[PDB]
C-alpha cells in the first residue's frame, strides 16, 4: 500500500527546506562523489541550482523564509542531480572493484 | 600452414569483412571507414579530427575507464588513423586476447555515448595534439596546399581549425558518426584471424544500419596560391595539379612519372642518382636542399607535382629547376630504360610496405573498402609495368598544361609566385 | 591456431660459420622482399682518445662507393634495382643492411661484401664528408633527449670507453686522416666479429654460398680469428648538470647500472619497465592509464613525457627512466617517479606483473615486425647471445617471473643504489644528489 | 656541442677501491656504504644512549 | 592536490618551506649556526626552567 | 627646423616598385559577419585618372551621409539592397598611392547571403562601366566630393594632414578652388572609363568569416 | 603590491585572518562563541598573571 507517499510526504514538509525555494538536492553535502556530479549538470541546470542556494542563503541571514505560495511542493521537486550522482557512484565503485581484482 | 587463404565475405547490408590469417603470433582487426573532414562542412569543421581523440570516451557497453583498462589488461592496443577521406579503427594484441579486445573495437565504432562533459573536457587537447602534429614544416603546407588545391571537400584541413577547439558539439559527434558510420561505408578487416570467426562477430555485432548517409560534394578544383611569410630559414614549398584519382589506370601513370622524377631516397646520406628532379635541382643550387615528386590520389580527385624545401636565399632557383624537370620531362625527355627503373622502384616499394602487420591490414582494408574485393600481387605489378614511356611524357605534359595551386612557408623573400614559373 | 602453436611452428633461424670465421645466420619466410646485412661488433666503445668517431667516420663513407666500382656506379646500381641501402653505428655494434626483392639476395650479399671489404674512402670524399658530420653535430645538439643521454654516459661511465659519444669530438672529426678510418676499418670490420643475417624468402644453403664466394680472405694468425675482449667499463654514481634557463623545457635522466646481455634477470628488469611503462601528452587512455605513474603525469600534470629504459651491453648496462618536463614540475615529477622505483622493490602485486608481462610479450612480438626488424633481431642475437633466441624461448622465461620475483631483481639493482643523473634545460627546481639518493630507499 | 664535453678527473677524491676506471665499482660498494652507515649507526647509539 | 603531503598539508607544508626545501646559501660558515644554536637553548633553558619551577 | 633639424640629406634607401600580383586571400573564422573586398589596380596619387575614381567612387557610392538613412544616391547599396532582404553594406573601395592604387567594392553582409550581396555588387560596376550613369549622377558625386573634401579640412588634425600631405609630395599647395576645378572638369566619359578599367583589369579579393556561400573571385 | 595590509608578511596575517577573510552571509550567534573563546583566553591570562604576582 502507498504508505511511502504518506510517510515521504510527511517528512518532505517536516524537513522544511522547501519553505527556503530549495529543491531536495539544492541540501545535500558536496561530498567528493557530489562534486563531481555538479560538474556534470547542464549550464541552466547548475546556474539555477546556484540562484535558489544564494537565495536560500540571503533567507537564512534574514531569519525569513518564502511566501506560502512559492514553497516548493513535494510532487514538484526536481531530483535533478540524482541522475548524475548515481552515474558518478556506480563508475567509482567500477574503479574501486577493479582495482583489487 | 603457410599456405592460407584471403577471403572476404560481404553480408547483404553492404558491410565488407575481409580476413587473412598467416598464423603470426599477433592478431591486429581494423574497421576501416569512409569518412573524414572530407565530408565536413562550414558548420561542423573539425568534428572529424575530435571524432579521432574521441575513441577513448565512455561508449553504451564499456566506460571510459573499461576500455583503457580493459585493453591495456593484455598488452593490447587501441589506435585511430585518418586522411582526409577515411578513417580506421585498429587494435592488436597476442590471439589469445582477439575476443577481450574486441568487445571494445566494437563499441567504440558502434555505440558511443559522447557524454557532454567528457567531451567538453577532451576538447583542449585538439590544441595540443595540433601543435604536436605542427612542429612538422611539411603539415602545415600541406593543409594550406589542400586548401588552396581545391574550394570544398578535399579543402578541408585535417586539424580542426583553431575558432573551433571548444564548439564541437556533442550532436555535432553524433549527427557525424549516424551519416557516415554506416554498414554500407564500412569494412570489417582482420590478420592473424580466421575468416569464419571474423565473418561471425560482424554479422552478430555490427549494427547501425546501413546507406550512405550524406554523401559529401564534389571536389571542385581551384588553383589558389597560398604564402605563409613565417621567418623560417628554411622554405617549404609543393606545387600541384589535378592528377588521377583512385583507381585509374592515369593513376599508374603518375606513379611511374613519380619514381622517374624522384620519389624519395634509397640510400642514407647518399645522393639519388635515378632521381632526374633531385639530380636537376642540385645541378643548380649548391646549398643544401630536398626535392621530390608530390601525389595523391582520392576517390573522386588526386594531386600531383613537387614538394621542395631549400635555404630562403636560394629557393627561387630551386623551385624553378625542379620545374624545368618537369618540362623537360614532358617534352620526351623521358628514357625507356628510365621507365624501367621506376617500375622496378615502383613493384618494390608496393611490395615493401606490406612487410609490417599495420602496411598489410592497410592495403587489405584499402581495397576490400573501396570494391569489396582484393588484386592478386601479380595482377597489380602486371597492370604497373603494363604503363608505356608514352602514358609517362603525357602524365608529365597534364602538369606542364594544367592549372597549378602553390603552397609555401617560410621567409619567402625569394620564394617565386605561381605565376613565374 | 593458439598463441603457444604460432610460437611453435616460426620457422627456425638457421645458422652456418665460414672457415674465415664469420657467421651465417638467416630466417626464412615466403616474401618476394627481405632484408640482409652485415652485424659488426664494433662502435665507439672500441676507439679511444685519438680516433673517437672514426667508425661515424667510416659509417658516411661505406656508401659513396668502393674500389670495383666508384659512387656514381655504386649508387645507380642499388638504386635502380629498388634496393634500399640504410645503416648505423652505436657505442658497441655496427650494422649496414639492405632491403629488396628475394630475386637478389645474392647479388645484394655481393654488394654488402664490397662495403664492409673495399671501402673506396675517396681522399676527397673524405674531406666533404667531414664537413657534413660537422653539420650533424650542431644538429644534433639540439636533440636534448640525445644530449641528455650522452651526458648519461658521460658521467655514468666517465673515465672509460662508454663514456664517448658515438659521433665523437670535435678535435677528432677535424684531425682524423684517410689512414686512421683505414686502420679502422681493418682492425674492426673483421668476419669472426661479423654477422650475415637475412630473412624473408631466402635460401639459407644459396645465402651462405654467395656468403663463400664473396666474403673470403681468411686468417693466416691467431691474434686475426680471435674477438677481443674490451676492458670493463667502471660505473660511478654521480651527476652532471647542464644549465640553461632559456630552453623551454627540462629534460632528466636517471639511472643504475644493469647487468648486460647475457643475464637472465635481464627478463624481469623489462617486465619491471613494462608495470612503470611510459607516456606522453597524446596518449588518449589519460588518466586511466594502468601505469601508475602515467596516471599521476596526467592528474598532477607532472611532464610532457616520460620513459623507462634498460640499455644492455656486453658487461654492463643502463636501468632507468627518463622525463621531460616544465621547469616548475621537475621536482614532483622526480618524486613520484622514484617513488614508483621503490613500489618496484617493495610492494609490486601479482596484477601487476600480469599485464606487464603481457605487454612485454606483444613488445617483443612487435620487433619482429618486418624483414628488417627480424633481421636486425638475428644480427644482434648472434652478436651479444651468440645465437637466435625464440620468441617462444622468451615467452617460456616471461612466463616464469612473478611479483616475488620482481622485487628481488629490482631491490638487487635498485633499492640504496647510487644513480647516475643527467639533467638539462631549465633545472633549477631539481635537487641536489643528496636529496635524489635518499629517495634510493624505503618506499 | 655537447660531444665536446667530458667529466673532469675526480681521482683527488676518489675512494680507494673506485681509483681503477677499468674495475667495477659494485664489487666494493657494499663495503662503502656499510662503513658510511656502520659510522651513521654508531652516531644513533651514543645518541639514543 | 599535491602528490606528496611533505608540500600539501597545511602542518608539514610549514616544516617543509622552513626547515627541509627551505633554499640556503651553499656557502654559509660557521658563524650561521648560532641562530639555531639559540633556538636550543631557547628551548633547552624552557625545559630545565620548568623543572626548576616545580620545586 | 635649420637650427635643430641634423639627421641630414638624401633620399636615403628608395622603395621597390609596387608590382601588382591580384591573388586572393581567404580567411574561414565562422564569424556570422562575412567581410569581403575586391579590387582592381587603380590610379596613383596625382595620376590624372585619380578624379575619374574619386567621382566613381561617390557614384557607386561612398559611405552614408543619413543617420540610419537609407543612400539611395549609392548606385551600389541601392543595387545590393534590391538583391538581399538582410542587413549589409556596401562602398566604393579607393586607395592611391605614390607608384600604384587600388580600387573596388568593399561588402559586409550575413554568411548565408554572402554570395548574392557580393555578386549584386559586381553588377552595379559592370552596369556602370556600361554607360550606366547618368549625367546628373555624375554632377551630383561631384558635389559631394568638394563636400567632402571641403568638410575634411575643418578639424585642425584634417588641415594639417593636407596642407602637410601636399608639401611633401611636391612643396607646393593647390589651392581649394584649383582643386574643385580639377574635380569638376571630369567628364561622364571618363568615370565609365574608370568603370571599364575595373570590370576588365586582373582583380584581387580578400575576405573573412564564414566563407562557406562567399564565391571565388572567378565566379564574378 | 599598491596596499600594505596585503604585502606587508604580518598585516598580510592581520588582513588574511581578520579583514579580507571570507565568511558565510548567513552564520547565526553560534558562531560567536568561536571569538569569545579566544577573548576568555586572553582575559583569563591577563588576569591569572595577576594573581600569579601575588
Ligand atoms: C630565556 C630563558 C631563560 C633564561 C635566560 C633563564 C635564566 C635564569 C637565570 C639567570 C637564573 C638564575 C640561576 C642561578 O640560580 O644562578 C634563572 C633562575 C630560574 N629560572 Fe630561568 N631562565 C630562563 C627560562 C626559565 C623558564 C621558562 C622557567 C620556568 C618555566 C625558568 C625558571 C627558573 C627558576 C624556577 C629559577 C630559580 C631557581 C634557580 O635559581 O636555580 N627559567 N633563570
Ligand atoms: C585557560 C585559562 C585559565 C583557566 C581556565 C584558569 C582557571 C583557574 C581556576 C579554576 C582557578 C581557581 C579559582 C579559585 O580560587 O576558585 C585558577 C586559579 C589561579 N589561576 Fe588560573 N586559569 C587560567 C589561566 C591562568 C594563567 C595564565 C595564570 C597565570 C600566569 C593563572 C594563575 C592563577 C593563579 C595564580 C591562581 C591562584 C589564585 C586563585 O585561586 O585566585 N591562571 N585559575
Ligand atoms: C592576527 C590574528 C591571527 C589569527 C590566527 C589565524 C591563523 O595561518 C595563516 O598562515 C599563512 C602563512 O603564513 C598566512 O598568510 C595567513 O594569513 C594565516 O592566517
Amino acid at each position: 500500500g502507498r504508505l511511502m507517499d504518506r510517510i515521504r510526504k510527511w517528512y518532505y514538509n517536516a524537513a522544511g527546506f522547501n519553505k527556503y525555494g530549495l529543491m531536495r538536492d539544492d541540501t545535500l553535502y558536496e561530498d567528493d562523489d557530489v562534486k563531481e556530479a555538479l560538474k556534470r549538470l547542464p549550464e541552466d541546470l547548475y546556474n539555477e541550482r546556484m540562484f535558489r542556494i544564494k537565495r536560500a542563503l540571503d533567507l537564512s541571514l534574514k531569519h525569513r523564509i518564502l511566501p506560502k505560495e512559492q514553497w516548493v511542493k513535494y510532487e514538484e521537486d526536481k531530483p535533478y542531480l540524482e541522475p548524475y550522482l548515481k552515474e558518478v557512484i556506480r563508475e567509482r565503485l567500477e574503479r574501486e572493484a577493479w582495482n583489487k581484482k | 600452414p603457410g599456405a592460407e587463404d584471403l577471403e572476404i565475405t560481404k553480408l547483404p547490408n553492404g558491410l565488407i569483412i575481409a580476413s587473412l590469417e598467416n598464423f603470426s603470433p599477433a592478431s591486429r582487426i581494423g574497421v576501416f571507414i569512409k569518412a573524414g573532414s572530407r565530408y565536413e562542412t562550414t558548420a561542423n569543421l573539425g568534428t572529424a579530427h575530435l571524432l579521432r581523440l574521441a575513441s577513448p570516451l565512455t561508449t553504451k557497453g564499456a566506460s571510459s575507464f573499461r576500455i583503457t583498462r580493459g585493453i591495456e589488461a593484455v598488452g593490447g592496443s587501441l589506435s585511430v588513423y585518418s586522411t582526409r577521406e577515411k578513417m580506421t579503427y585498429c587494435v592488436e594484441c597476442l590471439r589469445d586476447h582477439v575476443d577481450t579486445v574486441m568487445e571494445y573495437l566494437l563499441n567504440v565504432t558502434t555505440a558511443p555515448e559522447f557524454r557532454p562533459w567528457e567531451v567538453t573536457d577532451l576538447q583542449p587537447q585538439l590544441k595540443v595534439d595540433k601543435a604536436v602534429a605542427f612542429q612538422s614544416p611539411q603539415v602545415g603546407v600541406l593543409e594550406n596546399l589542400h586548401a588552396a588545391a581545391y574550394k570544398t571537400a578535399l579543402a578541408n584541413p585535417l586539424y580542426c581549425p583553431d575558432y573551433r577547439i571548444g564548439k564541437i558539439t556533442s550532436e555535432q559527434l553524433h549527427h557525424f558518426v549516424q551519416n557516415n558510420f554506416t554498414s554500407a561505408r564500412m569494412a570489417l578487416v582482420g590478420i592473424g584471424v580466421k575468416h569464419s570467426d571474423l565473418k561471425q562477430v560482424a554479422e552478430q555485432f555490427l549494427n547501425i544500419r546501413s546507406g550512405a548517409g550524406t554523401s559529401s560534394a564534389k571536389a571542385t578544383y581551384w588553383g589558389g596560391e597560398i604564402r605563409e611569410q613565417n621567418g623560417h630559414s628554411l622554405v617549404h614549398a609543393a606545387v600541384v595539379t589535378e592528377g588521377a584519382a583512385v583507381g585509374s589506370a592515369e593513376a599508374n601513370a603518375f606513379s611511374v612519372l613519380q619514381h622517374v622524377l624522384g620519389a624519395g631516397p634509397l640510400i642514407k646520406r647518399g645522393s639519388s642518382v635515378t632521381s632526374k628532379l633531385y639530380q636537376g635541382v642540385a645541378k643548380a643550387t649548391t646549398q643544401p636542399f630536398d626535392a621530390s615528386a608530390f601525389n595523391v590520389n582520392y576517390s573522386d580527385s588526386g594531386l600531383f607535382g613537387f614538394y621542395t624545401i631549400s635555404q630562403a636565399a636560394h629557393a627561387g632557383e630551386v623551385i624553378r629547376a625542379a620545374m624545368n624537370q618537369l618540362k623537360a620531362a614532358a617534352q620526351g625527355g623521358v628514357t625507356e630504360e628510365d621507365v624501367t627503373k621506376a617500375k622496378n622502384q615502383l613493384k618494390a616499394t608496393y611490395l615493401m610496405s606490406v612487410e609490417t602487420a599495420q602496411g598489410l591490414l592497410n592495403e587489405i582494408g584499402s581495397e576490400a573498402l573501396l570494391s569489396g574485393t582484393h588484386t592478386a600481387p601479380s595482377v597489380v605489378a602486371q597492370k604497373i609495368d603494363s604503363v608505356t614511356s608514352a602514358d609517362v611524357v603525357n602524365a608529365a605534359k597534364k602538369f606542364v598544361s594544367g592549372k597549378k595551386s602553390m603552397a609555401a612557408s617560410g621567409d619567402l623573400g625569394s620564394t617565386p609566385f605561381l605565376d613565374e614559373l | 591456431a593458439t598463441y603457444a602453436q604460432t610460437l611453435q611452428n616460426i620457422p627456425e633461424t638457421n645458422v652456418t660459420t665460414l672457415d674465415n670465421g664469420l657467421r651465417v645466420a638467416s630466417e626464412e619466410s615466403s616474401q618476394p622482399t627481405c632484408t640482409v646485412g652485415v652485424w659488426i661488433g664494433a662502435g665507439s666503445r672500441y676507439e679511444n682518445e685519438k680516433n673517437n668517431g672514426a667508425g661515424y667516420f667510416v659509417e658516411h663513407l661505406a656508401f659513396k662507393g668502393t674500389k670495383k666500382r666508384p659512387c656514381a656506379a655504386f649508387e645507380k646500381e642499388v638504386e635502380s634495382m629498388g634496393a634500399h641501402f640504410n645503416g648505423y653505428t652505436s657505442r658497441e655494434q655496427t650494422a649496414f643492411y639492405i632491403k629488396a626483392l628475394s630475386k637478389d639476395m645474392p647479388k645484394v650479399v655481393e654488394l654488402l661484401a664490397d662495403v664492409v671489404q673495399n671501402c673506396a674512402l675517396e681522399e676527397s670524399q673524405i674531406e666533404k664528408e667531414r664537413g657534413v658530420i660537422l653539420q650533424e653535430l650542431k644538429e644534433m645538439d639540439n636533440d636534448m633527449t640525445n644530449v641528455t643521454f650522452d651526458y648519461l654516459h658521460a658521467t655514468a661511465f666517465q673515465g672509460t670507453a662508454l663514456a664517448r659519444t658515438v659521433e665523437g669530438t670535435t678535435e677528432n672529426i677535424k684531425h682524423l686522416t684517410r689512414a686512421d678510418l683505414a686502420s679502422y676499418i681493418d682492425t674492426h670490420f673483421k668476419a669472426p666479429r661479423m654477422v650475415l643475417a637475412a630473412a624473408g624468402g631466402i635460401s639459407h644453403k644459396e645465402l651462405v654460398d654467395a656468403a663463400r664466394q664473396h666474403f673470403s680472405g681468411v686468417s693466416f694468425t691467431y691474434k686475426e680469428d680471435a674477438v677481443p675482449i674490451l676492458p670493463r667499463c667502471r660505473f660511478t654514481g654521480s651527476e652532471i648538470r647542464a644549465r640553461d634557463d632559456a630552453l623551454p623545457v627540462a629534460h632528466v635522466a636517471l639511472a643504475v647500472e644493469g647487468p648486460g646481455w647475457a643475464d637472465p634477470d635481464n627478463v624481469v628488469l623489462h617486465v619491471a619497465n613494462a608495470i612503470i611503462g611510459r607516456y606522453d601528452r597524446t596518449f588518449g587512455g589519460g588518466k586511466h592509464l594502468s601505469s601508475r605513474l602515467a596516471a599521476l603525469a596526467v592528474e598532477h600534470k607532472l611532464c610532457h613525457s616520460f620513459q623507462t629504459f634498460n640499455t644492455s651491453y656486453s658487461d654492463t648496462g643502463l636501468f632507468g627512466f627518463h622525463f621531460v618536463a616544465d621547469p616548475l614540475s621537475i621536482d614532483d615529477m622526480m618524486f613520484c617517479a622514484q617513488g614508483e622505483w621503490m613500489r618496484l622493490c617493495t610492494s609490486t602485486t601479482e596484477s601487476e606483473v600480469k599485464r606487464a608481462k603481457n605487454h612485454l610479450r606483444s613488445a617483443m612480438v612487435a620487433q619482429l615486425d618486418g624483414t628488417t626488424p627480424v633481421c636486425e633481431t638475428i644480427g644482434s642475437h648472434l652478436l651479444n647471445y651468440g645465437r637466435r633466441i625464440s620468441l617462444e624461448e622468451w615467452d617460456s622465461r616471461i612466463s616464469a617471473v612473478d611479483a616475488r620475483m620482481v622485487r628481488d631483481v629490482c631491490s638487487k639493482y635498485i633499492y640504496d643504489k647510487c644513480p647516475a643523473l643527467a639533467a638539462v634545460g631549465p633545472i633549477e627546481q631539481l635537487l641536489d644528489y643528496n636529496r635524489i639518493r635518499s629517495g634510493m630507499y624505503w618506499i | 656541442v655537447h660531444n665536446d664535453v667530458t667529466v673532469p678527473d675526480f681521482s683527488a677524491y676518489r675512494r680507494e677501491d673506485v681509483m681503477d676506471a677499468t674495475t667495477s665499482s659494485q664489487t666494493s660498494s657494499e663495503d662503502r656504504k656499510g662503513f658510511s652507515y656502520l659510522v651513521t649507526a654508531t652516531a644513533c647509539v651514543a645518541t639514543a644512549y | 592536490m599535491a602528490p606528496n603531503i611533505r608540500k600539501s598539508h597545511p602542518l608539514l607544508k610549514m616544516i617543509n618551506n622552513s626547515l627541509i626545501d627551505l633554499p640556503a646559501p651553499s656557502n654559509i660558515s660557521a658563524w650561521w649556526n648560532f641562530g639555531s644554536l639559540l633556538a636550543v637553548c631557547l628551548m633547552t633553558q624552557i625545559l630545565t626552567g620548568l623543572l626548576l619551577a616545580m620545586h
